[PDB]
Parts: structure tokens; C-alpha cells; sequence
């Protein structure tokens, strides 16, 4: 109990009642009360009053704190400096002064902008470093780098509770909810304490998104401390960017301390094991060959059943089929074919020149400038096919090393990309400056030097791009330039945190929307992904404008912005109506795993009636699965059974059977609506191992 | 303050639920659709 | 607290739920079109472009379908749209959605994946490479051309996790599944068994490739009651169309016949035989080593400290299950609110175990034959 | 379609049985020999509360029966 | 539940301005030609 | 008033059963005995209230929406009147409290 002989002792002011009461409440206390306090109303008159005024303070947060407050709560608290593994201690410690210290490092963090809630923080800190439980203490401390000395601060002993759990859900939530700059402070503490972990593919994936060069050689002294070791030579050229195997390549050309790291971490190694178990372990049947390939002749199923059997790859049995399959073969298709044979061959260095020598220098432009592209697409490590083609380049209009530009250009821009690697560019100012009248001199420059540009210092204005800014201001001709040389632009905007290039290429460059279309392709490429949902309202904003292509690439950023979160990604777009826009959705699927809500927006998805965005399911409906994966290509023999139609169904038995290597060559194939020259520049999306 | 529903043998009560179709579960349509639901039941 | 986020997205979800000329050519279909657009039903079509159709009341007429929607569409015993004028076929109805597909067709995923069980990944690989192989990746089936196996039977003690594993299949699916309970096979009529099955494995052939199972499938076969007419003379021709409809003709198609017991003894060898049912599944209670596991799951979601091992838990009783290690769950929070308090302790599992296992574990009447 | 008449005239029967008007005494007897085939929801407080049948008569009375007819 | 009811308080506030975002004759003449035609019962 | 009493010398409606709305702003509506019939909205009516199993009121000439017709079915209602459990409270149980 009764509260007969203990509710009017606040009624005296003397202070040895409250000396002895506050103890006995503290006693008391381990249960906060016989009730939820019945005495505020009573004791809020002792506000006013004040030798143990801190055991005051004690029993004034603990009434408040028992009820509601969330400034006034920790006043008490931050007065007293608190004084004097519990049940009271799970109550004024593990609960109260949790909400309460989280309501004040809120309402401070975001009042103020003092040391008091640094002193209670890292009490709490420590409180909770005794109370031992992570995933709630810690995403309450992130919101006060104050995390980086957390990290210091607690991780001695729990390496996983705090390495699979926080960095997990925090750098989930991170790229999820959490806006950039903290994730700098994630990155780089996380390259402390991982510094002093083991289990090197954490500081590894720290390297996909730092993107830091003193980490490799750390990670590489380290990963020769530990000796599995060409394993890491796989996913470290799958996990690296374009940049730092050059970096890599040069610092470690500098030490590299067993030489074998400048075997695996440049090229051949992540491929030397691959292709002989990919003979090995694996065995593929000769009944596609004339199966799939003997869907039938027009020339044109011909060709993309000739692309088709050219990704086949139990041997190298197309590169070697005989000959009058390429005779029946047309220009830009010869491009194919003459490609086809290094689409076969992704490795065979030594090989590549006595298979392709054959079809080098030949009697046809395209046999010849093909041929210059499938040695840029066999190999990434030769730098020996540069000059038969880089010799030949300068024709100033209209000749052969245009198209062995083309195909040389963006094999090399495929075999080669430095840090800035600048002797090709310099090589490419007499290209933008030649400004050929097929559209792939400037694609393939662009493309090229983009991809050269890709991972940029957070990209660059430099007067490469600039150059073709205002070469390309120019002219206002074959607006297919005013789309695939943004393309480029954006590519060398990629490797941006925080590029303000949007705004600089805003100023520079926007009118009309060939170049405000221009400004919505820096908008995408140099907008990649964060907790950012203001530019997603946007958007939505600008989704509704007229203008139905800046629609297109700025609504197609969807796939690349949310990839994570991928519940979001399903959105109403087929449920709009501009019919480019189920394009977008249709792109926005993408070549992963392929759940069946994706097969199940295939299935509407894959019956339209115009046949380039009937052509434009089948590509990411068969690259989503790289019967069950035949079951729709014979649907698709229902939906048709033109030669487009006939060629998507080429093209999804091709399909069938963050790196930017796998981001940038269908954001090249946005434009498909076009020419078979075109089509010459459909074999180059090589994003698979 | 839950629905007492009594639903014991009769083709008038499964008439009221269903029609006498197939089944009692419409019970369960007619339990959800008033979710406090307490039902009594006879031997 | 979140709950301003879970109703918020709720209110956000049933608004944007709730968010749901110049064509001159579909307002002159809309034109063709009666204003009261009555419905008929099809007897049968004749090719002329006029077929013969069925009023409400039986008035039936030789009508022609208004040639946009296509006819192939009609087939006999289908719902259509008429005309009062001529009478005329206006176009396809969309179907009714009978009580058999809305209580039957479960369109949810019901509850956790293969990381709710206990002392299995046999008969997860057995319906797996049985079910889900021949659904999922049928092109070893390509690669060789060999017939999957058909049927599936559950048995074992009751508790066990046939409930479990029925629903984590019925998680992971993407067929059309179906739900039957076996003792629903009996009425107060005379041939209704049969017409269920015809009507149930119908409306499972008509849609997709589905996945139907029917449990507690013995309570047909040991079960009698006064609310049945006929008798066993009925129940065995039911068991009879049940037989031609599991071992019928033309085609049977992709649908897995998933079928769960709990005694094996007093069913038909004429359905034990392969063919029918290839995947016999035994459903032991598996082991005193992944109780813990399920100790580990059931437990996993719940404020608890240490205050126990569960091998005290293990040298307890000798059978085990979820039914038992559940009940232990729920009857030790029972014992916890009970005493008011979170993190829960030893005697909330010391009563909750005595209470749990005297619940069942007993036997008969004390002394027997010990 | 016979059963389902019968089945709301009893609805009819049963709805206009229990609140007649609590006060106005209308005298519903109804006869039967069968106590069989009926419905339970009819033999109801409310409803129906005496149960009254005629059990066979013994010595004295059908002598009185008797000493009446005769 | 930061996570997974920002991200959805992120998707639904995406939904929210998507829906403030939001704002034949092959045989007709035949078929009017059949308007002259019979029932037929 | 009284010259304007031909408005009730007008022609009667018909009491209908909506089931559920279709889409074009059509309704469904089985009236007194009758089949289904999916029929015309007026301007003056609301899409949003189309309830199930909800009466309206349907005009009888062009089967055109009218006015929505309220205290539609009572199920529940009905078969509690089939029932009449003992309404029963707290203070009539007297006597054992501990299974309360």
C-alpha cells in the first residue's frame, strides 16, 4: 504494498526525507514502482526544489523517462552525470537510458550543429559493450567519424557480430537508406577493422565501392601472406574496375614481389584454368549446331543463327565449319562473322592470330575489319594487335581503317583502359576530328574512350569529352550521334560519388532536345544509385514529359538506380501506355536470376504485336535465363508462326544458350529500332565469362 | 463483444451460411468478415 | 514505434489499390452492343456464325457472336452475352469463379521455406528431384527422356510435419495448388463422390500445370458414419473413380498428385502400386539431434535467455516433433506471461515440459504391463 | 425446391415464433404423435415450454371411460 | 525494421506521386446487316 | 404541390440486387426473380458505393441506376434468430467464478 506509508513523503521539503527516500525509491526502483506513477502530479510541484539533488535528478528522469518526454527526459541525466548486467540495470541502462539517450542524441544531432552527448554516448557505448547486444545499440549510435571510433571502440573480440551482422544490414541499409557520406565513414572504418580481420573479400568487396588503390597493394601483400590463390585472381578481375588492374599493373610492375601477381591480376590467369574445365567439366551436344542451327535460311536468320552457333562456346567446331557460310553473307553480318570467330575464342592468344590470319588483310572490308574486332574481342592482355590496325586508321573519310576503326577503336578500347590511357586518344582526335558519315566512327569513339573512362576520378570535363561536346554541338545530323555520343559522355561521367559534370554539362550544353536529351543522359549515367528518392520523385515528375525518348533513357535508369531493393522495381509501366515505357520495364528486368513475377510480367509482356518492342522482350527474356527456358521459344514460334520476328527468335535462342563490363553494351543497344549497320554493332555486348 | 455464432445441424443454418452446397467453411468467410468471432458448439 | 510505416504503407496501398471517344471504331462495337447486354449459355456451335444457345428460362435460338472477340473462345457449357433484339451473341464473359477455386485455389504462399524443418533433406531432395526438378529444371528430362515419377505419399506419426512440408512446398511453387481434406469425401447423397473428383481434377487440368494434394486420405477407408447414405457400396465407388482418375487415359498432364497419411496399412495396394503414386515416402520421427534445430526455430523469433540446455529436453521423451517441441514453446510462454516477464527461464520449460508430456505423455490407465 | 418451401415456411414460423408480443396470449396447440422428426430449435423456451402427451389409460379410468360411453 | 520499413515507406512514397502522376470492323456492317435477321427459337 | 402530383402519377421502378460493378461504369443486377443483367449507371449516382449483395432501386424502363436501397440483407441476424441463445451476463452465473 500500500501506499499508505510512502506516498506523502514528497510532502515535506525537508531534505533528510528525501536523502532516505530516494535510496528506498532506488530500491524500489528495480521495478520502477508498484504501478506506472502515480506520483507525477504530486512531484512536479518538487521541481522547484533542490545537498542530493543528482539522487533528485535520479528520481526526476526516472519519472519523466517513465512517462513521456524527449527533451526534458535526459535534463536530469546530463545535470547529473550519471552517478550512484541488472534488472535495474536493464531498466535505467538497456531501455531508459537507451530511448532516452536516443531521443537526446536525436534531438541534439539534429538541434545542435556539444561534448556532453559525446561523454554519455560513448557511456552508452560502453554500457552496451557490457550489455553485449548489437543490430539495435548500433543503428540507434549510427545517427551520431563518431562511428569510426565506435568501431575502434568495440571491435576487439566480436569480428563477425559486428563484420556479418552490422556491416551487412548497415551497408544493406546504407545503399539501401542511408545517403552517401556516412558510407565513406563505412568504407574506410570498415578498412580498419577489416584491416585487422581476416577473411579478405570484405576489404575486397570495400574495394568495389571505394574503389581505393593503397587497399590492393595491402590486400596484396597480405594475400600473398596468405597463400584459393588464382581464385582470387578470378574475383579479383571480376570484382575489380577498369583502373586499378592498371594501377595495379604498374605498382605491382613495380614490386610485385613474386611476379605472380602481374601473371594473375592483368589478364590470362583469370582465364587460363576457365577454358580447358570449360572443355572439361562441361559437354555440349552437336544438335544445336543443326537443330538451332537448322532454324532456316534467309540470309538473316543465317547470320544470327551463324551469332547464335558463334556462342556456342565440345571445341572451337564454328571457327572451323568450312567456308560459303560467310559468302552468303552481307557487309555489316561479315562484320559478324568475321567477329563471330572471336566470339567463339574469348581466350587462345597464340591461337587468335593463326585462326583470324586467315581472315586478316583479306579481300573484303569487312572480312578484313572484322576480323581487327574479333582479335579486340579474343583477349584483353596482347597489346600486339594494336598496330595493324593503328598503323592503317588515318583514311580522313570514307575508306577501310574507318571500319578497322571501328572495330580496332572499340577493340582496343575493348582489349585496353588505363587510369587515363591517352596515345588511343590521341589516335582518336583525327577520329571525332575525322566525324566519318557512318554513325560507329563516333559510336566506337565515344564507346571507346568511355570505356577507357569508365571508373574516372569522379569522371572529368576534360577536353576529350569536351572535345566531342562541342565537335558535336557541331553538327546537328543523324540524330543517333546526339544519342550514342552521350553514351560516352555518361560513361566517362561514370565513376563518379558526386559529380556536379550534370551541372556542368547543364550549363554547357543544353538546348533542344538532342542536347537537353543529352542532359538527361548525363542524368542517368552520372545518377547511378543511393537513398536519393528526391530524383525519384522527379522522376516521376519528368516522366510525364512530351518528349518521348528522354522518357525512355530517363525512366530507364530504373534498373540501374534500385537493383537492391528490387521489391520497388516492379512498377505500373505496364500499366502505362507509352509504349517505349513497357520498353523500359522490359528492359528494367535485366539478365539476373529471373524470379517468376519477372517470367509472369513475361507473359504479358511477351505478347504485343509491333515487332520492335515484341523484338525487344525476347533479349532480356532469354538473357534473364542464360520445358522450362524453351517453353517460351516455342511460344515465341506461336506468336510469329516478320524476318524481325524471326530474327527475336534468333535472338532468344542466342539469349537461351556493380561492374560496369556488364553495364554498359545494352545501355549500347538502346537503339535497336535501325539498321542492320547497326546490327554490326550488336555483336559487342560481351558481358558474360 | 465478439459475433456468438451457434451453428449446430440444421439445412436452415447451412442454408444461411452457404446454401447447403458443399460445406460449413463460408463459416469462415462470415468469422473473418467479423473477426471477433466466438462460435459454440453442441455434442 | 513503426507501426506509422506499416499503416501508412497500408493506407498507401489500399489508396494506390483504389487508384484503378477516340476510338470511333470500338464505339460502333460499343453500338453494336444492346444497352442491356442480358447473358445466355451455350448448348452447342454451329459453324455458319450463328450457333444455338440457352436462355435463363430455356428459350434457345440460333444466334451469331459479334465477330471482334473470337469464338474460339466459346466452347459449350461457357456463359455469353446476348442481345434482346435479335438475340445475338455480343461477346465472351469472363468466367465464374466458382467456390471450388476461391476456397481451394490457395493463391498464397503460406508460410517459412525448407528452413522450417527438423531432421530432413532426404525428403526435401525427394521432392525436390520429384516435384520440384520435374517443375523448376525439366531438361534432364530432355537430356535422357525418362518419365518423371507421378505421386507422392506422406506417412508417419501425427505432428510430425506433414503440415509442415505440405506448405513449404505450397511456398515454394509455381503451379497452381490445391488443398483437399480426405474426410470431406463422404455426403448425404448418392453418387457425390465421384462427381467431386471429376469436377475437382477437372478444374485441376483446366487452368495450368498444378500441384494437388489431399491429406488425411485414409478417412474414407476406416471411417463410417450415419450421415451417409448407401454406405460402403458408395465410399468404394468413390475409391473406384478416385482409381480411374488417378489411373486414367489420354494424357494426364502435369499435374503431381501429392497425397499424405498417417497409417499406410488399411489403404489399397491397387493404389500402393507405382504408376500411380512412385514416390512412397517414409516419415520417421527423425532424430534427438535437429529437435534442437526446431528448438532453434521455434524459438528463434522470442525473447529468451540461456537458462537451459535443450539435451535437458532431449533425454525427456523418445518420440519428437514440432507438434511437441512447439507446445513446449508456446506452453512455457504460457507459463512466462503467466508470471509476467519476458526471458524466459528454466521452470517455465520444467512445467511446460511435465505439462506437455503428461498432456499426451501417458498411456492407458496405469500399471498394464510395465 | 418442395424442401426449400417447407424449409421458409418453418423460417416463417420460427421468426414470427419467438417474439410474438410478449403480452397478447394467442394460444398456439399443436398436435402430433410422432416426437421423432422434429426439430430441436421448435422444442424451445420461448417457443415451446410443456411437453404434453396422452399415455394410455389403466383399470379405473377406462372404467370411467366406460360408465361415460356406455 | 529500419530497413525494411524505410524501404518500404520508400516504395510507397514512390507509388504515392506515380498515382498523383497518373493525372473493330472486321465484321460490323455484317453484324448491322444481321440486325434484319431472326431469333430462331 | 398539388399539380405537381402526376410526379407521383409517374411509372415505378424496380428494387434490384447489385452484385458487383464491371468496368465502363456498368453495374450487375439481379432483380426480384429474374437473371443477371448488366446494366447502366445514372450521373446522378455513385461508382463508389457500389456495395455486394447491395439493393438499389432500378428504373424499369431502360434498367437505368435510380437511388441505393439501404438494411439489405441481415445474415447474421437471421441466424441468430434461428438460434435465441440465453442472452447471459455476469451477474447470473453466480456461484463459481474460478472457470470465469
Amino acid at each position: 504494498r500500500d501506499k499508505a506509508p510512502v506516498q506523502p513523503q514528497q510532502s515535506p521539503a525537508a531534505a533528510p526525507g528525501g536523502t532516505d527516500e530516494k535510496p528506498s525509491g532506488k530500491e524500489r526502483r528495480d521495478a520502477g514502482d508498484k504501478d506506472k506513477e502515480q506520483e507525477l502530479s504530486e512531484e512536479d510541484k518538487q521541481l522547484q526544489d533542490e545537498l542530493y539533488r543528482p539522487a533528485l535528478e535520479e528520481l526526476r528522469r526516472q519519472i519523466r523517462s517513465s512517462t513521456t518526454s524527449m527533451t526534458s527526459v535526459p535534463k536530469p541525466l546530463k545535470f547529473l552525470r550519471p552517478h550512484y548486467n541488472k534488472r535495474f540495470a536493464a531498466d535505467i541502462i538497456s531501455v531508459l537510458a537507451m530511448t532516452m539517450s536516443g531521443e537526446r542524441e536525436c534531438l541534439k544531432y539534429r538541434l545542435v550543429g556539444a561534448g556532453e552527448v559525446a561523454k554519455e554516448w560513448q557511456e552508452l557505448d560502453d554500457a552496451e559493450k557490457v550489455q553485449r547486444e548489437p543490430l539495435l545499440t548500433l543503428v540507434k549510435e549510427i545517427v551520431p567519424l563518431l562511428m569510426e571510433i565506435e568501431q575502434v571502440d568495440m571491435l576487439e573480440k566480436d569480428i563477425d557480430e559486428n563484420a556479418y551482422a552490422k556491416v551487412c544490414l548497415y551497408l544493406t541499409s546504407c545503399v539501401n537508406y542511408v545517403p552517401e557520406p556516412e558510407n565513406s565513414a563505412l568504407l574506410r572504418c570498415a578498412l580498419g577493422v577489416f584491416r585487422k580481420f581476416s577473411r579478405f573479400p570484405e576489404a575486397l568487396r570495400l574495394a568495389l565501392m571505394l574503389n581505393d588503390m593503397e587497399l590492393v597493394e595491402d590486400i596484396f601483400t597480405s594475400c600473398k601472406d596468405v597463400v584459393m590463390l588464382g581464385r582470387h585472381g578470378v574475383f579479383l578481375e571480376l570484382s575489380e574496375d577498369v583502373e586499378e588492374y592498371e594501377d595495379l599493373t604498374e605498382i605491382m610492375s613495380n614490386v610485385q614481389l613474386n611476379s605472380n601477381f602481374l601473371a594473375l591480376a592483368r589478364e590470362l590467369d583469370i582465364m587460363e584454368p576457365k577454358v580447358p574445365d570449360d572443355i572439361y567439366k562441361t559437354h555440349l551436344e552437336n544438335n544445336r549446331f543443326g537443330g538451332s542451327g537448322s532454324q532456316v535460311d534467309s540470309a538473316r536468320m543465317n547470320l544470327a543463327s551463324s551469332f547464335v552457333n558463334g556462342f556456342v562456346n565440345q571445341d572451337k567446331l564454328l571457327t572451323d565449319d568450312g567456308n560459303k557460310w560467310l559468302y552468303k553473307n552481307k557487309d555489316h553480318g561479315m562484320l559478324s562473322a568475321a567477329a563471330s570467330l572471336g566470339m567463339i575464342l574469348l581466350w587462345d592468344v597464340d591461337g587468335g592470330l593463326t585462326q583470324i590470319d586467315k581472315y586478316l588483310y583479306s579481300s573484303e572490308d569487312y572480312i578484313k575489319s572484322g576480323a581487327l574486332l574479333a582479335c579486340g574481342i579474343v583477349n584483353s592482355g596482347v597489346r600486339n594487335e594494336c598496330d595493324p590496325a593503328l598503323a592503317l586508321l588515318s583514311d580522313y573519310v570514307l575508306h577501310n581503317s574507318n571500319t578497322m576503326r571501328l572495330g580496332s577503336i572499340f577493340g582496343l578500347g575493348l582489349a585496353y583502359a588505363g587510369s587515363n590511357r591517352e596515345d588511343v586518344l590521341t589516335l582518336l582526335l583525327p577520329v571525332m576530328g575525322d566525324s566519318k558519315s557512318s554513325m560507329e566512327v563516333a559510336g566506337v569513339t565515344a564507346l571507346a574512350c568511355g570505356m577507357i573512362a569508365v571508373g574516372s576520378c569522379n569522371g572529368d570535363v576534360t577536353s576529350t569529352i569536351l572535345q566531342t561536346i562541342m565537335e558535336k554541338s557541331e553538327t546537328e545530323l543523324k540524330d543517333t550521334y546526339a544519342r550514342w555520343l552521350p553514351l560516352g559522355l555518361g560513361l566517362n561521367h561514370l565513376g563518379k560519388g558526386e559529380a556536379i559534370e550534370a551541372i556542368l554539362a547543364a550549363l554547357e550544353v543544353v538546348s533542344e532536345p538532342f542536347r537537353s536529351f543529352a542532359n538527361t543522359l548525363v542524368d542517368v549515367c552520372a545518377y547511378a544509385g543511393s537513398g536519393n528518392v528526391l530524383k525519384v520523385q522527379q522522376l516521376l515528375h519528368i516522366c510525364s514529359e512530351h518528349f518521348d525518348s528522354k522518357e525512355k533513357e530517363e525512366d530507364k535508369d530504373k534498373k540501374e538506380k534500385k537493383d537492391k531493393d528490387k521489391k520497388e522495381a516492379p512498377a505500373d509501366m505496364g500499366a502505362h501506355q507509352g509504349v517505349a515505357v513497357l520498353g523500359i520495364a522490359l528492359i528494367a528486368m535485366g539478365e539476373e536470376i529471373g524470379a517468376e513475377m519477372a517470367l509472369r510480367t513475361f507473359g504479358h509482356l511477351l505478347r504485343y504485336g509491333e515487332p520492335t518492342l515484341r523484338r525487344a522482350v525476347p533479349l532480356a527474356l532469354a538473357l534473364i535465363s542464360v520445358s522450362h527456358d524453351a517453353d517460351p521459344e516455342v511460344s515465341y514460334n506461336s506468336i510469329f508462326a516478320a524476318r524481325l520476328a524471326a530474327m527475336l527468335r534468333q535472338l532468344a535462342q542466342y539469349h537461351a544458350k556493380k561492374g560496369t563490363l556488364t553495364l554498359c553494351p545494352y545501355h549500347s543497344d538502346r537503339q535497336l529500332m535501325s539498321q542492320v549497320a547497326v546490327a554490326g554493332l550488336l555483336t559487342v555486348l560481351v558481358s558474360f565469362l | 463483444d465478439c459475433t456468438f455464432i451457434r451453428v449446430s445441424g440444421s439445412e436452415l443454418v447451412q442454408k444461411f451460411i452457404g446454401e447447403g452446397a458443399r460445406m460449413v467453411r463460408e463459416l469462415f468467410v462470415m468469422a473473418r468478415e467479423h473477426a471477433p468471432s466466438i462460435i459454440f458448439m453442441d455434442e | 514505434l513503426e507501426r506509422i510505416k506499416d499503416y501508412l504503407l497500408m493506407e498507401e496501398e489500399f489508396i494506390r489499390n483504389q487508384e484503378q471517344k477516340q476510338e470511333e471504331e470500338r464505339s460502333k462495337v460499343d453500338d453494336l452492343r444492346g444497352t442491356p447486354m442480358s447473358v445466355g449459355t451455350l448448348e452447342e456451335i454451329i459453324d455458319d456464325n450463328h450457333a444455338i444457345v440457352s436462355t435463363s428460362v430455356g428459350s434457345e435460338h440460333y444466334v451469331s457472336i459479334l465477330s471482334f472477340v473470337d469464338k474460339d473462345l466459346l466452347e459449350p457449357g461457357c456463359s455469353v452475352l446476348l442481345n434482346h433484339k435479335v438475340h445475338a451473341v455480343i461477346g465472351v464473359l469472363m468466367d465464374d469463379t466458382d467456390p471450388l477455386v476461391t476456397v481451394m485455389k490457395v493463391e498464397k504462399a503460406p508460410q517459412e521455406t525448407y528452413a522450417d524443418i527438423g531432421g530432413l533433406d532426404n525428403q526435401i531432395q525427394e521432392i525436390k528431384e520429384s516435384v520440384e526438378l520435374p517443375l523448376t529444371h525439366p531438361e534432364y528430362y530432355e537430356e535422357m527422356g525418362i518419365k518423371p515419377p507421378k505421386g507422392v505419399i506422406l506417412y508417419g506419426p501425427p505432428g510430425t510435419g506433414k503440415t509442415l512440408l505440405a506448405k513449404a512446398v505450397a511456398n515454394q511453387t509455381s503451379a497452381t495448388f490445391l488443398r483437399v481434406v480426405g474426410s470431406e469425401l463422404i455426403q448425404k447423397y448418392l453418387g457425390d463422390g465421384p462427381k467431386l473428383v471429376r469436377e475437382l481434377f477437372r478444374v485441376a487440368e483446366e487452368h495450368a500445370p498444378s500441384i494437388v494434394f489431399i491429406d488425411e486420405i485414409d478417412a474414407i477407408g476406416t471411417k463410417r458414419y450415419d450421415s451417409n447414405s448407401g454406405g460402403e457400396r458408395e465410399i468404394q465407388r468413390t475409391m473406384l473413380e478416385l482409381l480411374n482418375q488417378l489411373d486414367g487415359f489420354d494424357s494426364r498432364g502435369d499435374v503431381k498428385v501429392i497425397m499424405a497419411t498417417n497409417r499406410i496399412e488399411t489403404l489399397d495396394p491397387a493404389l500402393i502400386r507405382p504408376g500411380r503414386i512412385d514416390r512412397k515416402i517414409e516419415f520417421p520421427l527423425p532424430d534427438e539431434k535437429t529437435k534442437k534445430r526446431i528448438f532453434q526455430i521455434h524459438t528463434s523469433r522470442m525473447t529468451l535467455a540461456d537458462d537451459v540446455t535443450l539435451d535437458d529436453l532431449i533425454m525427456a521423451k523418445d518420440d519428437l516433433s514440432g507438434a511437441d517441441i512447439k507446445a513446449i514453446c508456446t506452453e512455457a510462454g504460457l507459463m512466462a506471461l503467466r508470471e509476467r516477464r519476458m526471458k524466459v527461464t528454466n521452470e517455465d520449460f520444467k512445467k511446460s515440459k511435465e505439462n506437455v508430456l503428461y498432456k499426451k505423455q501417458e498411456g492407458t490407465p496405469e500399471g498394464l504391463y510395465l | 425446391g418442395a424442401d426449400r418451401e417447407v424449409q421458409r415456411i418453418l423460417l416463417e414460423l420460427l421468426n414470427q415464433m419467438d417474439g410474438f408480443d410478449q403480452n397478447v396470449n394467442v394460444k398456439v396447440i399443436m398436435a402430433t404423435n410422432r416426437a421423432d422428426t422434429l426439430d430441436p430449435a421448435l422444442l424451445r423456451p420461448g417457443r415451446l415450454d410443456r411437453k404434453i402427451e396422452f399415455p394410455l389409460p389403466d383399470r379405473r379410468q377406462k372404467r370411467l371411460i366406460f360408465s361415460t360411453i356406455t | 525494421d529500419d530497413i525494411q520499413q524505410l524501404l518500404k515507406k520508400i516504395n510507397e512514397l514512390t507509388g504515392i506521386k506515380e498515382s498523383d502522376t497518373g493525372l473493330l470492323a472486321a465484321d460490323k456492317q455484317t453484324l448491322q446487316s444481321e440486325q434484319p435477321l431472326q431469333v430462331a427459337r | 404541390l398539388r399539380e405537381e402530383l402526376q410526379l407521383l402519377q409517374e411509372q415505378g421502378s424496380y428494387v434490384g440486387e447489385v452484385v458487383r460493378a464491371m468496368d465502363k461504369k456498368k453495374v450487375l443486377v439481379k432483380v426480384h426473380p429474374e437473371g443477371k443483367f448488366v446494366v447502366d449507371v445514372d450521373k446522378n449516382i455513385d461508382i463508389n458505393d457500389v456495395t455486394p449483395n447491395c439493393r438499389v432501386a432500378l428504373r424499369n424502363d431502360s434498367y437505368t441506376l435510380h437511388k441505393i436501397l439501404p438494411n439489405k440483407v441481415d445474415p447474421l441476424v437471421s441466424l441468430m434468430m434461428v438460434e435465441k441463445v440465453p442472452d447471459s451476463t455476469y451477474e447470473m452465473i453466480g456461484g463459481l467464478d474460478k472457470q470465469i
